[PDB]
């Protein structure tokens, strides 16, 4: 009752009729790399990194935002889809610059647990790479605005959960950035709590900025006593 | 005090084990017989997720600045 | 598919799928799982009843001569109710042929 | 391209080439790396302890070929055999001294085998 | 470029006419109401209108008449292109070089333009109010590398009216706001007839 | 062609007639 | 096809290009039958563009007669609008801005009448703020008769009566596709939705609404008016009407035409009146489109006719329907560069293949016009429009490759021997 088969690389499913091709394939124990997307936040589609060929079909779609119809084969695995994750990842590892010696989420950013398992071997560019400028927000968040790949995901924040509107989108095709045109701070609650959201290393904490690398500590579960709500 | 080493006793300090299920999991335990205590699997909601009831005629549930 | 990638063959491939198969066909007493690795080695899975007559059975014949002891190893693994995995491999002097013998087992 | 004792390089006039990415000590397989790092006041990160066990230290090397800044560099001189074993743990003043007791040894050496590599 | 304020005119200030908070009401009331909530692409060029280009203090004016956050503000403004935030001068005049408009000689109504009246190239006059910027897709690309002004649109350029064009508007004349010559209308020119009658019996409608 | 006279457009006519509107709520 | 014409004459939808461009008397074709359209049920009006077929010559077909019936609820609970576009996205179309400026009663009749097709409310227009002269003459049309009490809120004859209102972008970009007017009348910056929500008729600005072109709904009354089995009168059975166009590039006469399909190109740029470059002799690279169709060669394709199968047969079809030519002065990868170039100040910037991705190509294209190092380049350039179709949400990712790929196609010595000849200078 109240579902649709779905044979997700030729296998039965039952969703709910209005749930996401994300949400179906991660149901059956898959990952399709995630950019423009979060669970905890709205939908966004502007990263254009998960792209399926559905079948009975010449043309891609992406998983982020459309609803399923009467039961597909959602091939994820193809020869036309590794033309395309392939495809999307080879133009954003281009106009960005040669860091991490010294990018401080050196040990978990999404174009370095990507760019091993899917996408391309070397480069064919090969000169350009435009250079913005950065700024200081406030005395918490450290700010490289160069690397900042924009995909859309501190943005909504603003007006998601900390209703504070402070942020925007500040241009035109190439060139457009994401911070404050005025030089206003931010700070309130959870102001902090962006450069978890950040999926590159383009934000990061200012008193941790320069000390060891996440590959070096010992993940132990606890509990912190500052608050009533723990 | 030579150099700030952590230097130490404690002479087991690194064992991890790859277990398979919980079924299994007090069985080792037990096999060999010393204490223990037991967490428990935590999978998070499904959830209802859905694009398009985020653009409301009367609704709260509308984004902006996108 | 391309250079810098290992051309598999069909040939040894086919053998050992055709010579492991009536090894269970004429014991069927202490085999419980035979299977083929891709790349030419077999496993014939084997409950420790019958340790001494399969190699027995393999010691000598017309068809199998499998004289040669190379290795006996050990491996554990924790988390299957009965830990530890005796391994055997043997070699045919006259057929140049690998296959291994695994026999599960418990500590007691 | 003969192993032996461990140096640190700069660049040209004194910069600390060292970054400190702990890519030495993650593939040295007797550990005999230790690094704790701290951001220096100027802002740019470095080095506060640096260790090389030289009892422990199995000479595989990866230190030279892992470093993308190119900051360690085995320096070709068997000079050793003081007499204590508490004096063989380098610590870091021992290393940038011991890469400025010579220079011209070294630097010829990587600019004559670094088209191979 | 760049697209910040580096905090100079932070409080110009700035006010709106007397005249121009009565028009608000036939703004707000186009929109249905409670989606209403943001009419802010005729009301900041409104603001525009008033001084020709606004303040960022201009941009917090509006901010509070509206209730809408002032960083939504911030997008509109440094999205478009006809909003301006740097000082701007009275006349704004363009070169629509477009890829078609490239085919009609451009290079003619590009250069002998800056030797003619000082300046450099994309750039205002070092004087006062003359500023020339370059454009694209305005309509006619079947006209000549037409120039746009601040009201109208001259079409059919040509190296005499960049002889008359920059020449007077510098003494203040309005150098014919349209096709200077040739075709007043851009007519099909053998086909400009077509044979004008009413339209062969109105009432077919019957169907 | 003229760049003023747009309460000519704006508030002469279309805010003498809208009409009405009824424009619903969607208070929200 | 039928006798290859698509001729010229006056029974066309146009009343008059030099008759009187003011506020007029709606002497002759406008409010001719007012009331008796509109008397009559909808489904009289559903499915009698199914007579015509108008595909809807913005580009791309999917006709208005299927778009209008169909893909439309009846209500649920909340209203329905129209959204008629007006600005014109494409450089060099030219086929908006003058039916504004001699036709403004004509649009009028078609708002109420295509509106009653879908039972919507209101009519919201949208204008560039650029065409300012001409946009003020659109009110005083509304001053012309609205104002005289022709229409609204019950005249004519039903309850059924309603209003038109006036709104201007800046500096916009929601021409060239939809869903993101419909975003931009709201407030928000411009940056399109996705295209398969809850697609523009379920999915809209707080209720779902209709979007139209400006003679998918001005040809709407005199299609109504005059109707047949003659709106299918030129064309094969695929297509059928009769379109405006528009010639530029080199040319006697750069100006406006009407036609009607299956025209070959031959006879319909040379006539109307003169082919000033070398009409034949010259290299005469044809552009179908306005943009989103590439160079065509003097080959056969000036015998090929303008339908859309036509040009389907040819390498690129064409619904944009402008004509602009490169016969002799015209460096072929000059020009076709400064398009590439174009590109860069109109993308919005959401899809991470067509952000990012456009200048990969601004900044290899400015390489080959300067003429450059060894080739095998132009394959790693063909494979980059081989990577962007389908990837990215509006058709502009389709309109940046296509220039590209038939560039590649038809040209293989544009710059074989050019970027060799740098080659050639440096040795
Ligand atoms: C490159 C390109 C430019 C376009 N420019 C416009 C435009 O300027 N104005 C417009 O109304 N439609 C334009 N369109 C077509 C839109 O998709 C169209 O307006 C919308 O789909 C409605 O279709 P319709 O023309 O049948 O009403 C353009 C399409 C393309 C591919
Ligand atoms: S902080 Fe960087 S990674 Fe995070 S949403 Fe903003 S642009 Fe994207
Ligand atoms: S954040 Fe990603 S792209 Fe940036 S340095 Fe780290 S791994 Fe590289
Ligand atoms: S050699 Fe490399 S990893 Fe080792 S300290 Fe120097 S920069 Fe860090
Ligand atoms: S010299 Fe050898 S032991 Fe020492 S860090 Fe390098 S690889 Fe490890
Ligand atoms: S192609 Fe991408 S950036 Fe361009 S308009 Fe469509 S979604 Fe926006
Ligand atoms: S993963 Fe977010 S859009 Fe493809
Ligand atoms: S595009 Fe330059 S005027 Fe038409």
């Amino acid at each position: 009752s109240n579902l649709i088969e779905v044979f997700v690389d030729g296998q039965s499913v039952m969703v709910e009729p209005g749930t996401t091709v994300l949400q179906a394939c991660e149901k059956v124990g898959m990952q399709i790399p995630r950019f423009c997307y979060h669970e905890r936040l709205s939908v966004a589609g502007n990263c254009r990194m998960c792209l399926v060929e559905i079948e009975k079909a010449p043309k891609v779609v992406a998983a982020c935002a459309m609803p399923v119809m009467k039961g597909w084969n959602i091939l994820t695995n193809s020869e036309k889809t590794k033309k395309a994750r392939e495809g999307v990842m080879e133009f954003l590892l281009a106009n960005h610059p040669l860091d991490c010696p010294i990018c401080d989420q050196g040990g978990e950013c999404d174009l370095q647990d990507q760019s091993m398992m899917f996408g391309s071997d070397r480069s064919r560019f090969l000169e350009g790479k435009r250079a913005v400028e950065d700024k200081n927000i406030g005395p918490l968040v450290k700010t490289i605005m160069t690397r900042c790949i924009q995909c859309t995901r501190c943005i909504r924040f603003a007006s998601e959960i900390a209703g504070v509107d402070d942020l925007g989108t500040t241009g035109r095709g190439n060139d457009m950035q994401v911070g404050t045109y005025i030089e206003k701070m931010f700070m309130s609650e959870l102001s902090g709590n962006i450069i978890d959201i950040c999926p590159v290393g383009a934000l990061t904490s200012k008193p941790y900025a320069f000390t060891a690398r996440p590959w070096e500590t010992r993940k132990t579960e606890s509990i912190d006593v500052m608050d009533a709500v723990g | 005090p030579l150099m700030g080493w952590a230097s130490t006793a404690d002479p087991l300090s690194n064992l991890v084990l790859t277990f398979s299920t919980k079924e299994d999991a007090v069985a080792f335990a037990e096999k060999n017989g010393w204490s223990y205590d037991v967490e428990e699997r935590k999978v998070p909601k499904p959830k209802s997720k859905s694009y398009g009831a985020n653009f409301s005629w009367n609704k709260r549930t509308r984004v902006s600045t996108k | 598919t391309r250079p810098t990638v290992r051309p598999r063959n069909d040939v040894a491939h086919k053998q050992l799928s055709a010579f492991g198969e009536y090894v269970a066909e004429i014991l069927p007493k202490y085999v419980q799982q035979v299977q083929v690795s891709c790349f030419n080695e077999l496993e014939i899975c084997i409950h420790p009843d019958g340790v001494i007559p399969v190699l027995t059975f393999l010691r000598d014949h017309s068809n199998a001569q499998f004289k040669s002891l190379a290795d006996l190893t050990a491996v554990d693994i924790p988390t299957r109710q009965n830990r530890f995995e005796i391994v055997y491999n043997l070699l045919s002097l006259r057929f140049n042929s690998r296959i291994r013998v695994k026999t599960y087992t418990d500590e007691l | 391209r003969f192993r032996g004792e461990h140096a640190l390089r700069r660049y040209p006039s004194g910069e600390e080439r060292c970054i400190a990415c702990k890519l030495c000590e993650a593939v040295c397989p007797a550990q005999a790396i230790t690094i704790e790092a701290e951001p220096r006041a100027d802002g740019s990160r470095r080095t506060t302890r640096y260790d090389i066990d030289m009892t422990k230290c199995i000479y595989c090397g990866f230190c030279q070929e892992a470093c993308p800044v190119d900051a360690i560099v085995e320096g070709p001189n068997f000079e050793f055999s003081t007499e204590t074993h508490e004096e063989l743990l380098y610590n870091k003043e021992k290393l940038l001294n011991n890469g400025d007791k010579w220079e011209a040894e070294i630097a010829a050496n990587i600019q004559a085998d670094y088209l191979y590599r | 470029v760049h697209r910040d304020t580096p905090e100079n005119n932070p409080e110009t200030p700035f006010d709106f006419t007397p005249e121009n908070y009565k028009r608000i009401e036939a703004i707000v009331k186009n929109y249905p109401e409670g989606h209403k909530a943001a009419a802010v692409l005729p009301v900041l060029d409104l603001a525009q209108r008033q001084n020709g280009w606004l303040p960022i203090s201009a941009m917090n004016k509006v901010a509070e008449i509206l209730q809408v956050p002032p960083m939504r503000v911030y997008e509109v403004a440094t999205f478009y292109t006809m909003y301006n935030r740097k000082p701007v001068g009275k006349y704004h005049i363009q070169v629509c070089t477009t890829t078609p408009c490239m085919l009609r000689n451009s290079d003619s109504i590009l250069e002998a333009i800056q030797k003619k009246l000082g300046i450099k190239v994309g750039e205002t006059t070092p004087d006062k109010l003359f500023t020339l910027i370059e454009v694209e897709c305005l309509g006619a690309c079947v006209n000549a590398p037409m120039v746009q002004i601040n009201d109208n649109y001259y079409e059919d350029l040509t190296p005499k009216d960049i002889e008359e064009i920059i020449d007077e508007l510098k003494a203040g004349k309005i150098p014919k706001p349209g096709p200077r010559s040739g075709r007043f209308s851009c007519e099909p020119a053998g086909g400009l007839t077509s044979l004008t009658e009413p339209p062969k019996g109105p009432g077919f409608g019957v169907q | 062609y003229s760049t003023y006279t747009f309460l000519d457009l704006n508030l002469d006519l279309s805010k003498f007639r809208m009409p009405q509107p009824s424009s619903g709520r969607e208070s929200p | 096809f039928g006798s290859l014409k698509d001729e010229d004459r006056i029974f066309t939808n146009l009343y008059g290009r030099h008759d009187w461009r003011l506020k007029g008397a709606q002497s002759r074709g406008d409010w001719y039958k007012t009331k008796e359209i509109l008397l009559k049920g909808p489904d009289w009006i559903l499915g009698e563009v199914k007579t015509s077929g108008l595909r809807g010559r913005g580009g791309a077909g999917f006709p208005t007669g299927l778009k209008w019936s169909f893909m439309n609820k009846p209500s649920d609970g909340r209203p329905k609008y129209l959204v008629v576009n007006a600005d014109e996205g494409e450089p060099g179309t030219c086929k908006d801005r003058e039916i504004i400026r001699h036709d403004p009663h004509k649009l009028v009749e078609g708002c109420l009448v295509g509106g009653r097709a879908m039972g919507a409310r209101a009519a919201y227009i949208y204008i560039r703020g650029e065409f300012y002269n001409e946009a003020s003459n659109l009110q005083v049309a509304i001053r012309e008769a609205y104002e005289a009490g022709l229409i609204g809120k019950n005249a004519c004859g039903s309850g059924y009566d309603f209003d038109v209102f006036v709104v201007r972008g800046a500096g916009a970009y929601i021409c060239g596709e939809e869903t993101a007017l419909i975003e931009s009348i709201e407030g928000k910056q411009g940056k399109p939705r996705l295209k398969p929500p809850f697609p523009a008729d379920v999915g809209v600005f707080g209720c779902p609404t209709t979007v139209a072109n400006v003679e998918t709904v001005a040809v709407s009354p005199t299609i109504c008016r005059r109707g047949g089995a003659w709106f299918a009168s030129f064309g094969r059975e695929r297509n059928s009407g009769t379109k405006l166009f528009n010639i530029s590039g080199h040319v006697n006469n750069p100006c406006t035409v009407e036609e009607e399909m299956s025209v070959p190109l031959k006879e319909l740029i040379e006539k109307h009146a003169g082919g000033v470059t070398g009409g034949w002799d010259n290299l005469l690279a044809v552009i179908p489109g306005g943009s989103s169709t590439p160079l065509i060669p003097k080959s056969v394709c000036e015998t090929v006719l303008m339908d859309f199968d036509a040009l389907i047969q040819a390498q690129t079809g064409l619904g944009t329907a402008a004509v602009i030519v490169m016969d002799r002065s015209t460096d072929i990868v000059k020009a076709i560069a400064r398009l590439i170039e174009f590109y860069k100040h109109e993308s919005c910037g959401q899809c991470t293949p067509c952000r990012e991705g456009v200048d990969w190509m601004n900044k290899v294209m400015a390489r080959f016009v300067r003429g450059d190092a060894r080739p095998a380049e132009i394959d790693s350039l063909w494979e980059i429009s081989k990577q962007i179709e389908g990837h990215t949400i509006c058709a502009l990712g389709d309109g940046a490759a296509w220039p590209v790929q038939g560039l590649i196609r038809h040209f293989r010595p544009e710059l074989e021997e050019r970027m060799q000849q740098f080659a050639q200078q440096h040795q």
